[PDB]
């Protein structure tokens, strides 16, 4: 895999029809916290959601700062 | 210096979601589709919405046109931006992903966002989410 | 990166130090015991390229992480 | 399902902190000594322990040494700890880091704790910290 090119990078990484377990879970968390939470706690409850599912995702931070969506 | 600090996120627009979306490959590279993609083409579009994003989504590039068409969104100004989100589902290999021609590595996607290269985007979140092999 | 749930993996990447281990021990001892440590770590980041290298971290945790006092 | 949710830090022990060392190398490896690194092993001792990690540092061991270390330091039951630290501060090509001795793949060390080798880690958070 090929960590953040630089400062401020953040990667996300993965690893039926209706799509796959990671992007499933990552919108389903998107659509519920992510007008709210911190970006990276966001995906932390990506990573608890699809490790119960019966893969692990996971995330490479060069952020330098906490990184939220609020509503503009 | 403050361990409370915020990205500055109140831009006049939140940004550019950029989502590449390969389901099916050039015969000759022999992969399989890639049944789901669009589906999660099309969650991660309503999400990013949502959230402010503009989303543009390219299907099934050829490597020519995805390299452009990345290169091209890498030099627009993003200087009324908050961030930068580009999302990858393709099938991967070692640090590259599929087009529906051939494998890109990786880093030279990246590196066309680096702070040298993409002046307008320094101090900006730039995201990159990868769903591949 | 990570081997499994919960792994959490930290990069880095002159006789008093590396930049890297410097600013993770200097933000360890100020803020390690009242923060969120993914938040330290960020911290650590932006610590990081302020001096005149970008360090990162790899994340499988599934929960918040902190090393309050006992 | 708690977006708050945080670990377990409630139970007995800390937990185990181990430190890896490398300042010089068998010389036909032609590395350069890391001249800084006891002065980071020290700082990182001094943190850690201050939060209550039992800290454990190893200079210069070579690959066998290492592994049969941090083979045994998985193989001790974790039942009563909060979690489990593991530093490595040497030179590193690929995903290896060096011993004195030899290279050894990180994927290899890091094994010895996912689940199914390290039950009593299960759940619990595994920070290793590479200064390669």
């Amino acid at each position: 895999y090929t960590l953040p090119a630089g400062a401020d990078f953040l990667m996300c990484y993965s690893v039926t029809v209706n799509g796959s377990w990671y992007i499933q879970d990552l919108c389903e968390m998107l659509g519920k916290y992510g007008s709210s939470l911190e970006f990276t706690e966001l995906l932390t409850l990506v990573n608890r959601k699809v490790s119960q599912r019966r893969q692990v995702p996971c995330f490479a931070s060069m952020l330098t700062k906490k990184l939220h969506f609020f509503p503009k | 210096f403050d361990p409370a600090e915020k990205y500055k996120m109140d831009h006049r627009r939140r940004g550019i979601a950029l989502i590449f979306n390969h389901e099916r490959f050039f015969w000759h590279l022999t992969l399989p589709e890639r049944r789901g993609t669009c589906a999660d083409r099309d969650n991660l579009t309503r999400r990013f919405s949502d959230l402010g994003f503009e989303v543009k989504c390219f299907n099934d590039l050829k490597a020519e046109e995805l390299l452009l068409k990345i290169h091209e969104v890498s030099t627009v100004s993003h200087a009324d931006a908050d961030c930068f989100v580009c999302v990858f589902l393709s099938h991967g290999e070692g640090n590259h992903i599929y087009a529906y021609d051939a494998k890109i590595e990786i880093q030279t996607l990246t590196g066309l966002f680096k702070g040298d290269k993409c002046h307008s985007l320094v101090g900006k979140p730039k995201i990159f989410i990868i769903q591949a092999c």
